[PDB]
């Protein structure tokens, strides 16, 4: 080790945890919490950042003096890539969008981005790569975003043999866009359900259990060409969750069967804000995806993390979607969903 | 102090007093900004004779507070009473 | 006729050694020391049992007439087993003149609230017991005044660290601030300043 | 009235020290020797408390010496040995006592440096 | 005077550089590395020697009471100059 | 909006002031003084120094005093300015502040020249003062005060005896004499119920006692003559002023006493004696002789002590703080008994607090 | 002496009671605040036109830190550590070896200006006008990391500001 | 009679002379329920008599206040009804009596 | 050994006030849960109170136990009158700090801390 | 002593002396009051230090150019009351009222020399002796220190 990036002090914010990170798309709703955990412990943190340097602010108050460094660059340009990693002993690569836009799609950043950055790290010897790819990557799925991740994850393989790989399925929390996605709903009245969400099944993991897997694979040694399934604790039915939502919120649930192509008409509708649009074609899918069951992949138990379950922290994300009259309600007004065995 | 007359006369019964002879602005009556270097004058000490520190050093003059009594005729108070104050002749009354 | 020496006034020296035998002559139950200091400021040293009667007299006696409470404070002297001293500054507005009060105490010994004498001192123990951990009994309110809520610890004892224990900071991830072991990114730098040769040889201490 | 309370005086729950700093501390009560650099011994009269030394580090943005010991600089003067005892008695923390130093009385002769048969006879002045 | 290390970083008038490998430098990545250009030890070499015919000289920095406290240098050595332990100015014994 | 209980939590701007100057040299622990009431900045310097002076058992030199009894009554103009006007501001009185305040830049003007500091000048020490005055100062000051009672004046054309202030202030916060002495007030909240107090006349310090001046009382001890003792205690500070510059005397500024105040630069660079004096002033610092005093003025927010303790070395022992707001804001719920929430506002503003002093 | 503020007996004949029942119904006292408000409208006001226009300063004012050099170019600190000694609030840290040649001088020389109260005891301290506190006071930066002064930027202040520096402390320096 | 003692909270006194003369007595009848060689007693006693005195001798209230020297005649009457009340405490808490304790051997030693 | 009380004359005196403490807490816990919308459980709020005052279960003398509850009151005090911030109340939770090894070799790899 | 000086001459400057490594020899500081001369005879052994000329001129030296290179040599830096013999290998680094002092044992030998540590910032800086009468008085060796 060289001398500056030994270990110094009791893991504090004024300590020196000699990581020198650097954390593609950390401007999002899992950076955030990367950047926090390493920043927590005293890393050096390198945010790269495409956005405007308004939407950065959240990240400055993280680290210590000096310790988040800002850069900015361009997915399509390796220059900016290679700037930004040429120092760092561990790349995270947590790049995405739920959407397609005018300028990138799903290929591009889940396949293209993902090997520039493994490819560019590769050659300025960056030792650990971490690539964040989905539970439900398959090139047989529907989505073209879980076809692409199918695509990605294998060209990162290739490209940074030594990366570890991690598949998450659904990540709820409070920026999620899985429970407050489906909070939202109500705003139309009913919940419209792919045959009334009875046949699809969904683990959901937790945000702060994905960011601990994600930090405990940066130290330990063992994490280095494997391959990781972040799941939840317990499988649901994707109706007995919706209900679930709309019980902590406490919002009338009116469900109702509506088909696929008339469901994957409204996403289309959908699709045509010049924004971020609040439902898209693939979302619809991938809601509707049934969570993989992966049993030849190591989980969070192999990383020392206790998955937590969904109803101890669904109140931290969904009492904001309650009205004045029921704020106050505790945690163990609603029961749970039923799960599966 | 560039005011109109029109408007000296304006602002000046309007508040009551004569404004202009004492401007709340500064202008010219004030000092300059580059002044005369100082020769400043020295202390007492400042002597070649008769200048022993020991017989001017207020520090060593300092003694441990006296003990009236310790746990080892006509009533007195801390002070003589405090004199009355008197009206001020040059505006009693505001 | 000394320009930098401070003049003396020995009549107020000799007034002030006069009264301050004549209250250790009105309540020699309580009275323990009674000195004078050589700028002119009476101190009276006296049991805690007896806050309430000495301050009560000082208060209300015609010749004393100390009617208001300029000050309430505490000291710490750690090498003392009654490790705190309890100070009391007293104006009397009708004999233009200043005492000073002085009882002691330790950490689980009660001192008796003096509200009762001056409504003064309500705020005062308040911060006497945050700053110290002094505990005045009957008093009408006693919680911290100046330490955040929930604080631990008594800051003004000469043995807590000068930095604290804890620090705060705001944590995005549980979206409130936070309290965490104090880290300095750049130590207090201790200093040795004390010269090793005497300067105030009628200070010395018998060896 | 007063009550009897027969135990030996204990603080530890009612001082706000955080555990760790208290029971893994090692207080050294001692006289400080003597700055070998000068003459005067007007700080060896006191007996002093400190703890132990721990981790300093290096600030990766200046490079200045970081602490995470609250008790980096904690120093407590005593008058005499059993008050400083008593002090860290009290509070929990482990110490260890060292006996003061005094100089030794020296025989002073201005005479013997000009002996007539003594090797202390001095050969310059 | 400001070498250049292999990496292409200044060396400070304190001798400071990052080397290869010290993830530090990162910092000055799209920004620049604060370096003075004027080194004293430089500037201070290129004041000519003073001769006096003394063997005692006094050094005061110049300018009065803008100076340093003033100091009496000793010029009895013919075998080097006598420098001024405040502002480095060189004085040597005219014969 | 009746106000049943008024129950104060500060703290919130404590900032462990005197633990802090424990491990400070008497010398480095003056500029916490500045930013106890920040508003009142040499004055609470001139109190801290009167007690290391006293205990040093020194005298500043006569100009020193001077200096410094000209710049307290300067100081005290800017704070009345600050506790008037920002009360009339709170009672909805917006427009006196802006034509004050440019009163109140002209004197840190003053502050500045003198100190190179508008705010926190540090300028009164222990010994006498920094620096002499600059050539042509005492000029500038004598042509802003020769205009001040003016302001002064426009200042009570637009409350004294506006009917809307008057209904604001008469009769809200009553004070007895008897209940403000046994709360420990102090200074105007004294004098507004009509005790004859100030510390300047009844226990002189610096040069006061040769100064010629009148203390303002009270008859109700209400918001209204609290406001009007401050307003003419203004006038008494121009007084005073004006007797401060035709006085000033010749003479050195600081004691004249190189082991308690550091030698001229000139000597520094010269004497081997001022060397050596200077750099131990600067590092170890002077010690003081063993003892304890309470020292106190006449601030402009009422009696400012210290109570100092020095146990013979050259860092204090302990400085116990004593501010008057402390004791003022604690008789808040007191005052506030029967009156409105509106009240409360004015009452607050009365009362002349700033938490750098009542917190630490 | 003392005098009351506010111990009037108001006058009881019908000339003035009349005097202030004219000033109750018809706001007299009232219309008297209105002139004076007016009569500022009508008033150049104080305002100067900043950045064009700037404050008046003196000689004497504690603005941004910086290191000064002799004429011949060599530094002037001598890394005696005296301003860090009297530094109030501990933001000088200093580290000096011989150089090169056999001169005393500092390898490490920083300002924490985010610790710092501008107080000058630092300048005051120096006994070879090594550290000042210049003129400027126009430096307020975007990260908190560009207040840590290290010798470089203090240097690099000192050859900045060097002319008025000089100029500044020649107006002063009789005073100290 | 005057308008006003000048002291916000404190009444004029109708008849300053009787209400002297009253308090003065009782003052001295609860003294004499202190023991005889109680310095309280003695200096009180003394200094009570000497008030009683100006009291009785001086029939005119701005003369009164001249002699007492104790401020306005309001002020006089108000510090012996402050008396009087302390006089019923030390009968209580009886501060004649030798030292409770002695404090340890060096509680009053400064500096340490 | 004779010594001035606070409030009780002997443990026995002192446990009673002790118990009375360990209700009012127990019976507001509800309470603070609801007022400051905590994600906790009553029953996590509970065991928490159960665990600070446990740590004090060893103490044997009566006026550091009359302490104690004079602060456990104050504190009791702050919390129902919403003197405290939800910060405040969470502190007794440390959910940010990362867990220190008791062990041996786990404080051997970390550092130099015993 | 007095707070201010009086004399209004020029002042004495002596020239430099090399007597080895370990000490710095600036002896325009001196103020020969022969400290050293004493240890190095009595202490040390060693008769090479002296006095050379007389009156003002007076000057503490070897005369001829000669190294003091006693296992001993470096307490004559302690004795020295002025900074006319400092030590070469600490010289400039630090100064006395920032340096932590820990009370330690020399390991150089078997001695066991009673040391004071001085660290500053984390950084041990010098070596200095501790008193102990029964070991090494108030003396250590070249190596230890
Ligand atoms: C709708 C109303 C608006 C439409 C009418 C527009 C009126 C014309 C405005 C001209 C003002 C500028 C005058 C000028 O030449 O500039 C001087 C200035 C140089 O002069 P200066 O030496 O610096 O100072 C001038 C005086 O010495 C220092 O100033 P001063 O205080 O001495 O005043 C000088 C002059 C300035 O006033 C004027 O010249 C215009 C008067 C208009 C009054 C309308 C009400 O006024 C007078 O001379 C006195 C007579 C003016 C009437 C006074 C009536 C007071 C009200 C009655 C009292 C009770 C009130 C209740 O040049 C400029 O800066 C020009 C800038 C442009 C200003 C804006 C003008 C256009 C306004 C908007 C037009 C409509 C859109
Ligand atoms: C021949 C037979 C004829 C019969 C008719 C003859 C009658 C003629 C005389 C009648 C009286 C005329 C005036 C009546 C108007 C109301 C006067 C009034 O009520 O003002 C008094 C009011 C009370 O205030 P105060 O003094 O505190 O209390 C009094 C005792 N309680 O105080 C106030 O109201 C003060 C209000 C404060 C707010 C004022 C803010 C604005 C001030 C400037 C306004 C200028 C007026 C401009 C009007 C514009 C016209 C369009
Ligand atoms: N439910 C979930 O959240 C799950 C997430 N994942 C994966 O985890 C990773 C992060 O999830 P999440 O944090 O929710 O993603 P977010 O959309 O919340 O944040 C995406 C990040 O990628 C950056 N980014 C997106 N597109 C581009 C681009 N074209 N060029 C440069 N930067 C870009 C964004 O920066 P900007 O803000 O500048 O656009 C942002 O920082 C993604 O790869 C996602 O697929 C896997 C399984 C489930
Ligand atoms: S101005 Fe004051 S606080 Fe700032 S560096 Fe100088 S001495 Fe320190
Ligand atoms: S700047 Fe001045 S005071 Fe500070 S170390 Fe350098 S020479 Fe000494
Ligand atoms: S010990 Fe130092 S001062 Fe004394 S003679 Fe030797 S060199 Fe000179
Ligand atoms: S520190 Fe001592 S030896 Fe050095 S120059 Fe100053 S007085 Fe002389
Ligand atoms: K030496
Ligand atoms: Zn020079």
């Amino acid at each position: 080790l060289h001398h500056a990036v030994i270990p110094h002090g009791k893991g504090g914010r004024s300590s020196v945890s000699g990581i020198v990170a650097t954390v593609f798309g950390a401007t999002g709703f899992l950076g955030r919490y990367v950047v926090n955990h390493l920043g927590r412990m005293g890393s050096q943190v390198i945010v790269p950042h495409r956005c405007e340097p308004y939407d950065t602010m959240h990240l400055r108050p993280m680290g210590d003096l000096g310790q988040i460094i800002f850069m900015d660059w361009n997915g399509r340009d390796k220059d900016s890539i290679r700037r930004a990693v040429e120092h760092s002993s561990v790349v995270i690569n947590l790049v995405g969008r739920e959407w397609e836009t005018q300028n990138f799609d799903f290929e591009d950043v889940f396949v293209k981005i993902p090997q520039a950055i493994a490819q560019v790290s590769k050659e300025a010897g960056v030792e650990k790569f971490i690539h964040i790819s989905h539970l439900n990557a398959d090139i047989k799925s529907s989505s073209k975003y879980l076809r692409s991740k199918a695509v990605g994850e294998k060209e990162v393989r290739e490209t940074f043999p030594e990366a570890t790989i991690i598949k998450p399925a659904e990540i709820f929390g409070r920026e999620d866009r899985f429970l407050n996605y489906f909070a939202n709903i109500r705003w139309f009245g009913g919940v419209p359900l792919i045959s009334l969400g009875k046949k699809t099944v969904k683990q959901p993991v937790y945000i702060v259990d994905v960011t601990k897997g994600i930090i405990n694979a940066i130290k330990d040694p063992d994490a280095r060409g494997k391959t990781f399934a972040f799941v939840g604790p317990s499988r649901y039915l994707l109706f007995d969750l919706v209900q679930y939502v709309f019980a902590v919120a406490h919002r009338p649930f009116l469900p109702y069967p509506l088909p696929h192509f008339a469901y994957r008409w409204i996403g289309r509708l959908f699709e045509i804000s010049p924004f971020e649009p609040w439902t898209t074609r693939d979302k619809v899918e991938r809601i509707h995806t049934t969570d993989k069951i992966l049993p030849h992949l190591p989980g969070l138990e192999d990383l020392g993390v206790e998955a937590t379950p969904l109803e101890l922290k669904a109140i931290e994300v969904l009492r904001r979607h309650r009205t004045y009259r029921w704020l106050s309600s505790e945690i163990e007004d609603v029961q749970p969903a039923k799960t599966i065995p | 102090a560039s005011a109109t007359r029109f408007i000296q006369w304006l602002r000046n019964w309007a508040s009551g007093r004569d404004l202009q002879a004492k401007l709340q602005l500064r202008y010219q009556e004030i000092s300059k900004r580059t002044q005369p270097p100082p020769k400043l004058p020295v202390g007492p000490s400042h002597k070649l004779s008769n200048n022993y520190y020991c017989t001017r050093d207020g520090r060593r003059e300092a003694m441990p507070p006296s003990i009236v009594m310790s746990s080892q005729k006509k009533a007195v108070s801390p002070a003589p009473p405090i004199k009355r104050w008197e009206l001020s002749q040059d505006e009693p009354y505001l | 006729t000394r320009p930098t020496v401070r003049p003396r006034n020995d009549v107020a020296h000799k007034q002030l050694s006069a009264f301050g035998e004549y209250v250790a002559e009105i309540l020699p139950k309580y009275v323990q020391q009674v000195q004078v200091s050589c700028f002119n400021e009476l101190e009276i040293c006296i049991h805690p049992d007896g806050v309430i009667p000495v301050l009560t007299f000082l208060r209300d006696h015609s010749n004393a007439q100390f009617k208001s409470l300029a000050d309430l404070t505490a000291v710490d002297i750690p090498t003392r087993q009654n490790r705190f001293e309890i100070v009391y500054n007293l104006l009397s507005l009708r004999f233009n003149s200043r005492i000073r009060v002085k009882t002691y105490t330790d950490e689980l010994t009660p001192i008796e609230s003096s509200v009762p004498v001056y409504k003064a001192a309500n705020w005062y123990e308040r911060e006497i017991w945050d700053m110290f951990g002094v505990f005045f009994a009957n008093h009408p309110d006693l919680r911290r005044i100046l330490t955040d809520y929930g604080f631990e610890g008594h800051p003004f004892r000469k043995d807590f660290p000068l930095s604290g224990y804890v620090e705060l900071r705001y944590d995005d991830e549980v979206k409130r601030v936070v309290a965490e072991p104090v880290e300095l990114a750049q130590e207090f730098r201790k200093f040795d300043l004390n010269s090793p040769w005497e300067a105030f040889p009628a200070y010395r201490q018998p060896p | 009235q007063l009550i009897t309370v027969d135990e030996k005086l204990d603080i530890t729950t009612i001082t706000g020290v955080p555990e760790e700093h208290i029971k893994t501390r090692k207080a050294r009560i001692f006289v400080p020797a003597r700055n070998n650099m000068q003459s005067g011994v007007n700080n060896t009269k006191k007996w002093k408390m400190e703890f132990d030394t721990r981790e300093r580090w290096e600030n990766p943005l200046m490079g200045w010496a970081s602490t995470a010991d609250p008790l980096s600089n904690l120093v407590l003067t005593f008058s005499t040995k059993e008050d400083a005892v008593a002090f860290a008695e009290k509070n929990g923390w482990s110490y260890d006592v060292e006996e003061r130093k005094v100089p030794k009385p020296k025989s002073k002769s201005y005479g013997a440096n000009f002996s007539w048969n003594k090797r202390t006879r001095v050969s310059t002045k | 005077g400001v070498r250049t290390s292999p990496t292409g970083e200044k060396v400070t008038h304190t001798g400071q550089v990052y080397d290869d490998g010290d993830y530090r430098k990162v910092r000055f990545v799209g920004r620049q590395k604060e370096v003075n250009e004027n080194f004293a030890i430089d500037l201070i070499a290129e004041q000519p020697v003073s001769q006096v015919g003394s063997r005692v000289i006094s050094c005061d920095g110049g300018g009065g009471a803008l100076g340093h406290p003033r100091v009496y240098i000793n010029l009895d050595k013919e075998t080097k100059t006598g420098t001024c332990g405040y502002c480095g100015l060189q004085f040597r014994q005219q014969h | 909006e009746m106000v049943r209980k008024c129950d104060p939590h500060i703290g919130l701007l404590h900032r462990g002031t005197e633990k802090l100057i424990e491990y400070k040299t008497y010398l480095q622990a003056l500029p916490y003084f500045d930013r106890l009431d920040y508003v009142s900045m040499m004055c609470n310097e001139q109190a801290y120094s009167l007690a290391v002076e006293k205990l040093l058992n020194i005298r500043p030199p006569p100009r020193a005093q001077w200096i410094r009894v000209l710049f307290g009554e300067i100081t005290r103009l800017l704070n009345h300015i600050m506790a008037v006007t920002t009360h009339a501001l709170d009672i909805g009185a917006m427009t006196p502040f802006f034509w004050m305040f440019e009163e109140r830049e002209k004197m840190f003007e003053f502050y500045e020249r003198v100190s190179g500091a508008r705010m926190h000048a540090a300028y009164v020490r222990p010994g006498g003062v920094h620096q002499d005055l600059p050539l042509g100062l005492m000029d500038d000051i004598y042509e802003f005060s020769k205009n001040f009672s003016l302001r002064i004046d426009e200042l009570e054309e637009m409350l004294t005896n506006n009917r809307i202030w008057r209904n604001r202030t008469v009769d809200i916060g009553i004070v007895t004499a008897e209940d403000a002495l046994n709360y420990g007030f102090s200074g105007v909240m004294l004098r507004g119920s009509g005790i004859q107090w100030d510390l300047r006349k009844t226990q002189p310090y610096d040069v006061y006692d040769q100064v010629e001046f009148d203390v303002p009382i009270g008859s109700r001890g209400d918001c209204y003559d609290r406001y009007l003792c401050r307003v003419e205690e203004m006038r008494q500070s121009i007084r005073i002023i004006s007797q401060c510059l035709n006085k000033m005397p010749p003479g050195e500024i600081k004691v004249d006493d190189a082991k308690v105040s550091p030698p001229k630069r000139a000597e520094m660079k010269t004497s081997m004696e001022s060397l050596i004096h200077h750099f131990k002033l600067y590092t170890e610092g002077y010690q003081v002789p063993p003892g304890a005093t309470y020292t106190a003025i006449e601030a402009p927010k009422g009696e400012f002590g210290v109570y100092l303790v020095s146990d013979g070395s050259s860092r204090p022992y302990r400085c116990k703080i004593k501010a008057p707001g402390f004791a003022h804001l604690a008789g808040l719920d007191k005052m506030s008994k029967g009156h409105m929430l509106a009240d409360v506002v004015a009452i607050i503003g009365t009362q002349d607090i700033v938490f750098g002093e009542v917190d630490r | 002496t003392y005098k009351y503020v506010n111990l009037r007996e108001p006058s009881m004949d019908m000339k003035s009671v009349t005097d202030r029942a004219a000033q109750t119904l018809l706001w007299t006292e009232l219309i008297r605040g209105l002139g004076m408000t007016l009569s500022y409208l009508f008033r150049e006001p104080a305002t100067i036109n900043y950045p064009f226009e700037k404050g008046p300063l003196s000689p004497r004012f504690r603005g941004e830190h910086a290191l000064r050099r002799y004429p011949s170019g060599e530094e002037r600190c001598i890394a005696c550590k005296l301003c860090e000694a009297v530094c109030p609030a501990q933001a000088i840290t200093i580290e000096a070896e011989p150089r090169a040649d056999g001169s005393r001088r500092t390898t490490r020389y920083d300002i924490d200006m985010t610790k710092c109260i501008y107080c000058g005891f630092c300048q005051e301290a120096c006994p070879v006008d090594a550290i000042v506190e210049g003129p400027n006071f126009e430096f307020s930066t975007e990260t908190h990391e560009e207040l840590l002064y290290n010798k470089e930027k203090l240097l690099n202040n000192g050859d900045k500001w060097e002319a008025e520096i000089a100029a500044n402390i020649q107006a002063d320096y009789l005073y100290r | 009679l005057k308008k006003t003692t000048g002291l916000v909270g404190l009444a004029v006194c109708e008849t300053p002379h009787e209400r002297l003369k009253i308090l003065y007595t009782k003052i001295l009848d609860v003294l004499g329920h202190i023991p005889k060689n109680a310095a309280y007693r003695k200096y009180t006693e003394q200094i009570t008599n000497e008030k009683l005195s100006m009291v009785k001798a001086e029939p005119d209230v701005k003369k009164l206040e001249e002699r007492l020297q104790g401020g306005q005649i309001e002020e006089v009457i108000l510090q012996a009804e402050n008396e009087l009340s302390l006089a019923r405490k030390m009968i209580q808490w009886k501060p004649w009596e030798p030292l409770v304790e002695e404090p340890p051997a060096s509680q009053w030693k400064w500096p340490i | 050994t004779s010594v001035k009380p606070i409030f009780s004359r002997d443990m026995n005196e002192a446990k009673r006030r002790v118990r009375e403490l360990y209700r009012a807490w127990y019976r507001e816990v509800p309470n603070t849960v609801h007022l400051f919308q905590l994600d906790i459980s009553v029953k996590q709020g509970r065991d928490k109170v159960r665990e600070m005052f446990k740590k004090n279960a060893h103490i044997t003398d009566p006026r550091v136990v009359d302490l104690l509850v004079i602060k456990g009151k104050m504190e009791l005090e702050e919390t129902i009158k919403v003197w405290k911030q939800r910060t405040h109340v969470m502190r007794f939770f440390h959910e940010t700090e990362a867990p220190r090894p008791k062990d041996f070799l786990s404080k051997f790899y970390v550092g130099h801390d015993p | 002593g007095s707070d201010r000086s009086r004399f209004l001459e020029g002042k004495r400057a002596v020239e430099d002396k090399n007597i080895g490594p370990l000490v710095k020899t600036i002896m325009t500081r001196c103020i020969q009051c022969t400290r050293c001369i004493r240890f190095a005879s009595e202490i040390a052994g060693v008769d090479d230090l002296g006095t050379t000329g007389r009156g003002n001129d007076m000057q503490v030296g070897t005369y001829i150019e000669k190294m003091f290179m006693s296992e001993l040599s470096g307490n004559i830096i302690d004795i020295c009351p002025v900074g006319a013999l400092t030590s070469k290998p600490y010289a400039f680094t630090a100064r006395p009222w920032e340096t932590r002092k820990t009370e330690s044992i020399d390991v150089m030998d078997a001695v066991g020399s009673n040391i004071v540590v001085s660290t500053r910032t984390g950084e041990v800086m010098r070596i200095l002796p501790r008193m102990h009468e029964d070991i090494n008085e108030e003396w250590i060796s070249d190596k230890t220190r």
